[PDB]
Parts: C-alpha cells; structure tokens; sequence
C-alpha cells in the first residue's frame, strides 16, 4: 500500500451514485409547460409482471449469478490481503466476476431507460445496491489493482430468492411465503453486515491505518451471530474506531428493526 | 462566556420561581447547581478539570419541545415517540460522562489503579451493556466505577421495566387490513360488497373462480366493514393470487377511492339471506347501489335482492340502466319460480 486508492474508488462509486442526481433532475421537470413508451410496457413485464418466459428467464438470470457473484466473492474475502495487486489477464476468477457485471451493468440500463419514476427509482433498494457496485467493475479495468470492494452489498439479492420460489411453486401457500419472507432479509441483513465489518475492520481508520485487526468472513458471520442472540462472547471484538462506530449504530437501529416487525407479526 | 450568561439565566428562574422550595429539586435546575460552582473554579485557580460539565447533556430532552416551536413534528403520536428517544439519548450520554469521570480520576483513596478510557469508548461501553451483549474487551477497572455499575444496571432495569413495556408495546401494536388497492398495468377487477360471511362467498368463487373455466384473469375484491373471522380468513389465504381484502365500507367515498371503483369492471352486491326483515336488508342494499352510482355514473352494478316488491326503489335511480348492464337477482322470484 503505497497511497489510498479506494478513496477515488469510493469517488467513482459517489461520481455514478451522483450522476442520477445530476443528469435525472436536471432535465425531467422541463417539459411540463409545453422507444421509452413502447419498451416499458414489455420491461414491466420483461423484469417484473413476467408469468411464463417474459419475466421469469430475465429474473433467473440476475440472482442466480449475483449468488455467483457471491460465491466468488468469497474467494477474494478469504484472502488476507484487503487491497491487492495482480495481473488480471488470467486469473481464476477475476473475469468472471467483471463479465457477469457486463451484462448486469447493461442490465441495469433496461430498468433505468424504461423506469416508470425517472425520480423515485434513484432510491429503490435494488437500484441502490448497484451504484455502488457498478463503478467498482470499472475500478479494476484501469489500474490493474483490485480490493475486497462493496461487492459483499450483493447478498441483499437473496431478499428475491423467496420471490423466484412463488415462481417455481416450490412454496404455494401463501402463509408459507410471508414465512420465507422474513428469514430472507434475517440471512441478507445479517450476511452484508458482516461485510461491513470485514471492510471496516481489515482495512483500517483511514486516518492512522495501522491499527488493523485481521478478521475473516467466517469469523465476522460467527461475530453478528452471537451479536444478535446477545450472547457476547468476547473472543473476537472489533478494535478499529470505525468499527466500534457501526456496532453502537447497528445495535440501535437493529433492536429497533427487530422490536418493531417481529412482534407484531411473528406472534 | 457561555456560562456567564446562563448562571444569570437562573436567575430569572430563581428571581420569580412560583415555588421557592420545590424548585430546588427541579431536574434543569438541579443540573446548574452541579455546574454553575465549576465555572468559578477555573477563575481563581488557573487550574481545570473535565469537571460536571457533561450534565450538560441532560438539556438535550428539551430538544424535543424546540421541535413543537418550529413545527417540526405536528402530530402528537410522533411527539410522544421523539420524547422518549431524548431520554434515552441524554441518559446514555449523562451516564458515560459519570463513566469517563469515575474512571479516569481514579478512586480518591489510592489514587493509583486509574484506567484511560476515552469518551468515545464509555459511549460504546454503554451502548452493549444496556443491549446485555457484554464483550468484556473494555470493562470498568475502579472500585467505585463498579459500584455504579452495580446501581445504574438495578436503576436501568426497573426504570426500562417500568415505562416501555406499558408505553411503547401501546405505539406496535397496528391493523393489518387497510390501504389502497394495488395497481397493475391492464388489470381487470370486480368489487364485491354486502353481506360477506363463509358460505357465501365461497359458493361466489367456485364458480367465478372455477377449474375450468377458460383463461381470463380478474381480480376479486371484497369489501366490508368487519374484519373476516378465521373461517373466512383460510379461504382467502388459498386464493390469494385472485382475491383481495379491504376493510371499509362501499357507503363511504374515501373506502370507494381505496378500491378503485372506476377501474373496477363491475360491482356486486350481496344479500344477506339470514335476516329478521328482508325490507329493511333490501332498503340498505339499494342504498349501497345509489353510493355507488353517485360516484361512478357509469358502473355496471349487480345486486341480490330479497323481495320481488323492492325491484320498483332500483328504477327510481336515475343513473340505473339495464340496457347498460346493470340487473336485478331475486333470490325469492328465482328460488321459487
Ligand atoms: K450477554
Ligand atoms: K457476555
């Protein structure tokens, strides 16, 4: 590590994440005073309202493979080095995970175009998690340099896994649905958080960068675990200030989240 | 300077307190007299310590009342809710200073078993021992620190048993059956009202809904203004790809808004079999018709009616037409006849 990186990295995310607050804001409210209509019809039925082959082979492919993604993610997470340097020509995995994204990238180019609110859509949950994976794809394409990245951010998509389910009937009824529901979010919540703190603890306070734990992916599952159950074991405990910083903010808005669903609904 | 015009500040408190005495013990005020003395210290000694000072936190619960002054939060139901985080933030806070000061300063009698802790660390100290995580990598070293623990983990928990589980259980608990009607593109539905029970709409949508009826999609919406029994609540759950739920009634025009009556393709009405005066069941069912075509004109209406007699009150509607669509059933003419 000669000099920061993903600072520019973090920027190129923000320079995407802000290019929709730019380029969608600007240019939408100007027309009141005095194709996108042929494709949306087909795109709402193409991603979403898709019943036989319209929708369903679309959804199939854009889970199915960020599950992939995740799984080769998790080769990279394993790896000691938070930040590391290789030459991408032939690696084992690092073009598959780029030329999954080149058709996810353009994927997401089909909800943007035919987006029925040019507006609200820069928020929605599945739309957030990509501006800041998107530019990461173009990140290791012109420095030849690749870090552990926001790609962990891809585990939220397990929160449609239930959704692929009602499609392929394996769960008919639809008590059996809410059901599969609320443990979807309990696994994707609890996985991307342990990215967070993979990320937060491995690469350090940005400031001093020396006080550096080395925490696994496997360890940090064990630590929210625990966490969650408040068991609080002990022998692995986040040291960066960062760090420390998310587990006082996480507890918070997590015992809130857990106090505010569950006992209403799972009783 | 800040402090020199707030311990004058109290005495516009003190000067015209309605009560001299019980003022004493008032909580803001209790904090200055704890406060205001340390202004003076740092005055004729040239020395400085952290001192009382974070007290100062426990201002923050009259954060809240601000909030009322600039309209921030109108509504009374988010008051009552942002009261109690300001407790709970300004108890934390105050606690971690006690915390900091306990610890740093070391106990008064050997001065020596004195542990560096940052405020930073107290806050995250507090914030997993109230959840009953307990890491145990950061824990209180002094004597008379883990007196407080003792005291402020006893207090803590009869005054978090005390208020929340009788207050905040109050503010979760919420209906579950509400809201507009979901919107989808070409979509074809029917609102069905009346009577709604068991065995009535379950013979509805065996044959609505029927095996093998050939593929056209419309969407079942029922609309009453009780919530269904647990009889009637298994029926919906095995069809709830085709049938939906809203509590309301079709004779108000804020409920009639929440299905989306001028999407619907038609409009049913139920008739209740099992009634003591079959005019008075037939006047209120004419009347939900007369509801319906005032706020569609152009709606085709479907209702069972009790007796032959009442047919008359349904042509008196200027806006009921049966060219259009619009028809009568009988249940007494057609059981019959
Ligand atoms: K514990
Ligand atoms: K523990």
């Amino acid at each position: 590590l000669k000099v920061r990186k993903y600072w520019c990295f973090l920027l190129s995310s923000i320079f995407t994440f802000l290019a929709g607050l730019l380029v969608v804001l600007l240019w939408r409210a100007f027309a009141f005073v005095c194709t996108f209509m042929t494709e949306a019809k087909d795109w709402a039925g193409e991603l979403i309202s898709g019943q036989t082959t319209t929708g369903r082979i679309l959804v199939v492919l854009v889970f199915i493979l960020s599950i992939a993604s995740l799984i080769i993610y998790f080769v990279d997470a394993s790896s000691e080095e938070v930040e590391r340097c290789q030459k991408w020509s032939n690696n084992i995995t690092q073009q598959i995970d780029l030329a999954f994204n080149i058709f996810f990238m353009v994927y997401f180019f089909i909800r943007f175009i035919a987006a029925s609110d040019k507006l609200w859509f820069m928020l929605e949950m599945y739309s957030f998690v990509d501006y800041f994976t998107i530019p990461p794809s173009f990140v290791s394409i012109y420095l030849d340099r690749t870090w552990i990245g926001l790609r962990f951010l891809r585990a939220l998509r397990l929160m449609t896994v239930p959704d692929i389910l009602q499609y392929l009937n394996v769960l008919k009824t639809s008590s059996s649905i809410r059901l599969a529901q609320l443990v979807s979010i309990f696994i994707s919540v609890w996985l991307t958080a342990a990215g967070i703190i993979h990320l937060l603890e491995n690469s350090g306070d940005p400031l001093d960068f020396d006080n550096a734990h080395r925490l696994s992916y496997w360890t940090c599952v064990y630590f929210l675990i625990v966490t969650m159950s408040t068991v609080g074991y002990g022998d692995v405990y986040c040291e960066t200030v960062l760090g420390r910083t998310f587990l006082v903010f996480f507890l918070l808005v997590g015992l809130a989240i857990f106090a505010s669903c569950i006992p209403e609904i799972i009783d | 300077a800040f402090n020199i015009f707030f311990m004058v500040y109290f005495f516009i408190r003190f000067i015209a307190a309605s009560d001299k005495l019980w003022f004493m013990l008032e909580m803001y005020s209790f904090v200055d007299y704890f406060t205001i003395p340390p202004s003076f210290v740092s005055i004729y000694l040239d020395r400085t310590w952290i001192g009382l000072r974070f007290l100062r936190a426990l201002r923050l619960m009259t954060v809240p009342d601000i909030l009322q002054y600039l309209n921030v939060l109108k509504t009374s139901s988010s008051i009552r809710l942002a009261q109690l985080v300001s407790i709970f933030i300004s108890v934390w806070l105050t606690a971690a200073g006690i915390i900091h000061l306990l610890e740093n300063s070391g106990d008064p009698l050997d001065f020596d078993n004195a542990h560096r802790l940052s405020y930073w660390t107290c806050v995250y100290f507090l914030i997993v021992t109230m959840s009953t995580v307990g890491y145990g990598d950061v824990y209180c070293e002094t004597v008379l620190g883990r007196t407080f623990l003792v005291f402020f983990l006893l207090v803590g928990l009869a005054i978090f048993a005390s208020c929340i589980p009788e207050i905040i259980d109050l503010i979760g608990t919420r209906a579950k059956y509400g809201g507009t009607l979901k919107n989808e593109k070409g979509r074809r539905h029917i609102v069905v009202c009346g009577h709604i029970t068991y065995e009535s709409v379950s013979h509805f949508l065996k044959d609505f809904l029927h095996e093998d009826r050939e593929d056209v999609d419309v969407e079942v919406v029922f609309l009453h203004r009780k919530p269904p029994d647990l009889e009637l609540e298994g029926l919906f759950k095995r069809h709830f790809t085709t049938v939906e739920f809203f509590q309301g009634t079709i004779m108000n025009p804020i409920d009639l808004q929440r299905v989306k009556v001028h999407e619907a393709d038609a409009c049913l009405v139920l008739a209740n079999k099992y009634c003591q005066d079959p005019d008075a069941e037939d006047a209120a069912n004419i009347m939900r018709v007369i509801s319906i075509k005032n706020y569609s004109d152009d709606i085709r209406v479907i209702i069972q009616l009790m007796q032959y007699h009442n047919k008359a009150y349904l042509l008196n509607i200027p806006s009921w037409d049966w060219k259009q669509g619009d028809d009568v059933i009988c249940l007494a003419e057609l059981k019959l006849g």
